[PDB]
């Protein structure tokens, strides 16, 4: 307001100077060389001058008038190069990634936080947004306090239509309100796999879980855990419900179990990886190992409720009928009980 | 002279849950009906702008009826369709004050009633119908629905261009209308006959600050709005564009792919590319006594060089090229055309904290280069003697 | 040429014709839904 006020003040004052000088004449010229100029036309002349347009329709003709405009030009250039430009650059400053995700009805969104860097985001977007995924309406919003660098900016850009970023911390409830996490489908927490001390990073992720649960208890949280023994802390949270869908992806136990089961039967890691991960379709016509490998990869691992017709039949018989008649491979059964929670049974025998 | 009636018509015009949900569904761009409706209304806005462009050369006030000229009837049909679209828009949203002041809503409010009165009544008047130019801001959006635009940068650039053109044409129509008519207090005898395209040329001269002065606004209202237009243009240029223009001006320096030339072999040098090592390697390899001068050295390091290494490359620009990338990435190997390279030289970090780690890194670089192209000569520097065995 | 510059019969309706059309379209949209 001060800048605009001083601008208007100097504008009107210089316009009044021109009007006074031009309406009269040069004192040595006996005032007969004057130019009749309305004050508003002088204001218009000043504005077409300061913007450096210079129509030439209206101009100062008196010696003192043209003298003042030289001065008004030099003074205006000085004020534009000294007085205003620092404040002008001050106002032009703007925070790029501040803001709030504006929700769209029918377009579910997931909130991703934690270790948000180039590598983690690259891997998570490569696996999450594989082109085979038919489920596309889910939009990912990232929330990390550190502003992204240029290359992570480009990575977010290449998925601009489905990926948004916002600068903030999930520990701060205001930043949680910015991303509308109360309406979020789920919250994923990425962990700094390559850290000096896994315990500190695990504790930080557990606080992130605590904060997200405190903001809205009825939210699903998928969190990565560096160490197996740190998962127990998640049981400490009353709002942490495993049955609801909250899961802890413990990288250490999963990776080392994959390796151990591969030691028991080589290729089981590839088995399960091609089972739950999703791939594009590639056709091999020539008789190589790759063709058979593709028909092997084509399978994906699913879950579904068994019909009542299979009730009262042993698992081997049910698997027999499913394989022979339906071309479905019975892998596992979720057993239901009252004294114990639901348990997964891998190849139940005849007795069950 | 009955422009007052056609202005006052628009001025006066400007001044259930289930059906609201239905309207919100229909207007929503997520469905195909809304997409097609927006495409049709954009095409009709373009048609209305073309109609204004043609009618610019026509006298501003002239008596006509619908049966006399067809283009009047097409413009009337366009206005009817715009009215239906505006009704759908206003009934779509839950809050109504936004649509009481929405830009498209106010444009329709100012463009429909003048046509609705001029179609049947005499004294057809080319009023504020140039505001249909503002519908080009949505142009970029349609390119999104038609899947032609696939890049965020390109979409932003198209949106910027569309807004620029829309403002240009809108202000040009404003100047044309104000200049062709006179000052109302001056009994309209101080008007200046200005072609619409002449007004566009004038606005282009003024925005660039060229100020030729061959054509200028002479009426008081025209000059007052010119002053307002330069204010707005300077403010928009200082606020709206400059950050985005700087974004467009951003560019990577050393990214690219090596442009091979037949008859001039090249050798690819990677590893520890730093001012000292590159200096020594160049003072030895590019010594003035070598009759072998056709060989060109292409450097590949993922670190962006500092100013001193940049100057070092500058002095030998006619023989030395540099690229930012790592030999671990096969794409960066493909960029420097290493498959056709005569040899690959790996420089070692002699003054390294752990010599074994650096030797392992160099061996793995050798593995990468061999995997991309097995039949290439490799000369690698080895810090420790026992690490050479890994190459076997 | 130049039949009539003024008409009070049409002037009694020119003020309301715009709002008339807009309200008719609004009511049609409301009723058809």
């Amino acid at each position: 307001v001060n800048l605009l006020s001083i601008f208007i003040s100097t504008w009107l004052t210089a316009a009044g100077f021109i009007h006074l000088v031009e309406n009269s004449g040069d004192p040595w010229e006996n005032f007969q060389n004057n130019q009749a100029l309305t004050y508003w036309e002088c204001v218009y002349l000043l504005m077409v001058t300061m913007s450096t347009v210079g129509y030439g329709d209206v101009y100062a003709k008196t010696t003192l008038g043209r003298l003042f405009m030289v001065f008004f030009i030099l003074g205006g250039l000085a004020m534009f190069a000294s007085y205003v430009p620092e404040i002008i650059e001050l106002i032009g400053n703007r925070k790029k990634y501040g803001g709030s995700y504006s929700a769209v009805s029918g377009r579910k969104h997931i909130v991703v936080c934690g270790h948000i860097t180039l590598e983690s985001v690259s891997n998570f977007l490569k696996a999450f947004l594989h082109k085979a995924r038919d489920d596309v309406n889910v939009e990912i919003v990232f929330l990390h306090n550190i502003s992204p660098n240029l290359e992570l900016e480009a990575l977010f850009k290449r998925h601009f239509t489905q990926v948004e970023f916002y600068q903030g911390s999930v520990l701060n409830p205001h930043d949680l309100a910015r991303v509308k996490i109360e309406s979020a489908d789920a919250c994923l927490i990425l962990a700094n796999k390559y850290c000096a001390d896994p315990d500190a990073e695990d504790a930080s992720n557990i606080m992130r879980v605590i904060s997200i649960k405190n903001y809205h208890p009825k939210i699903r949280i998928i969190t990565q855990m560096l160490q197996y023994h740190n998962k127990a802390h998640l049981l400490n949270i009353p709002s942490w419900n495993w049955k609801e869908g909250d899961d802890a992806i413990c990288l250490a136990e999963l990776k080392l179990g994959f390796i151990a089961q591969s030691c028991l039967a080589q290729g089981l890691s590839t088995m399960l990886a091609n089972l739950f991960s999703m791939r594009s379709f590639i056709k091999i016509e020539e008789d190589t190992w790759q063709k058979y490998y593709l028909e092997g990869v084509s399978n994906e691992m699913y879950t579904e409720y068994l019909s009542s017709a299979f009730v009262g039949l042993s698992f081997p018989t049910v698997c027999e009928l499913c394989f022979v008649k339906l071309k479905l491979l019975m892998i596992a059964i979720e057993y239901k009980s009252a004294n114990r929670e639901s348990r997964i049974l891998i190849n139940p025998g005849n007795h069950l | 002279r009955m422009w007052w009636a056609f202005l006052a018509s628009s001025m006066v015009t400007f001044f259930m849950t289930s059906v609201k949900d239905w309207a919100g569904v229909m207007i929503s761009a997520q469905t195909l009906t809304g997409r097609v409706l927006v495409v049709l209304v954009f095409a009709l806005s373009i048609g209305a702008l073309v109609i204004y462009f043609i009618d610019s050369s026509n006298p501003i006030e002239s008596c006509q009826n619908f049966y006399k000229d067809f283009t009047l009837q097409i413009d009337m049909a366009f206005n009817v369709f715009f009215l239906l679209y505006f009704g759908l828009r206003f009934i779509a949203a839950n809050d109504k004050l936004w649509f009481w002041l929405e830009v498209n809503s106010v444009v329709d409010f100012f463009t429909v009633p003048p046509v609705f009165v001029s179609v049947y009544l005499n004294r057809s008047w080319l009023g504020l119908r140039f505001l249909r130019a503002l519908r080009l801001i949505q142009f970029s959006e349609i390119l999104q629905f038609l899947n032609i635009l696939k890049t965020s940068n390109s979409i932003k650039l198209v949106n910027l261009l569309s807004i620029f053109i829309s403002t240009w044409l809108t202000a040009a129509g404003f100047i044309h209308l104000v200049e062709n008519s006179g000052d109302p207090w001056e009994n309209f005898q101080n008007n200046q006959a200005l072609t619409y395209w002449e007004c566009v040329y004038l606005l282009m001269v003024t925005m660039s600050t060229v100020g030729y002065g061959d054509v200028y606004a002479k009426t008081t209202l025209g000059r007052l709005f010119m002053v307002f237009f330069i204010l707005g243009g300077l403010a928009m240029f200082a606020s709206y564009v400059p950050e985005i223009i700087e974004l467009i001006g951003n560019r990577k320096k050393y990214g690219g792919s090596y442009s091979a030339v037949s008859g001039r072999k090249h050798i690819v040098v990677c590893g520890h590319i730093t001012l000292e090592s590159v200096s020594n390697f160049l003072k030895a390899f590019l010594h003035k006594a070598r009759d072998d001068v056709n060989v060109e050295i292409v450097f590949l390091h993922n670190i962006s060089p500092n100013l001193e290494l940049e100057a070092l490359f500058k002095r030998h620009f006619t023989q030395v090229e540099f690229y930012q990338g790592s030999v671990l990435n096969p794409h960066d190997l493909a960029r420097v055309k290493i498959e056709s390279a005569d040899a690959c030289l790996i420089l070692a970090n002699k003054y390294c904290a752990d010599p074994d780690a650096e030797d392992a890194s160099n061996i793995m670089r050798v593995i990468s280069i061999k995997n991309y192209h097995p039949k290439i000569r490799i000369i690698t520097q080895m810090l420790q003697y026992h690490n050479k065995a890994h190459l076997l | 040429h130049c039949a009539q510059p003024l008409a009070l019969r049409d002037l009694a309706v020119v003020y309301t014709l715009g709002p008339a059309s807009f309200l008719v379209s609004l009511a049609s949209c409301l009723a058809l839904g």
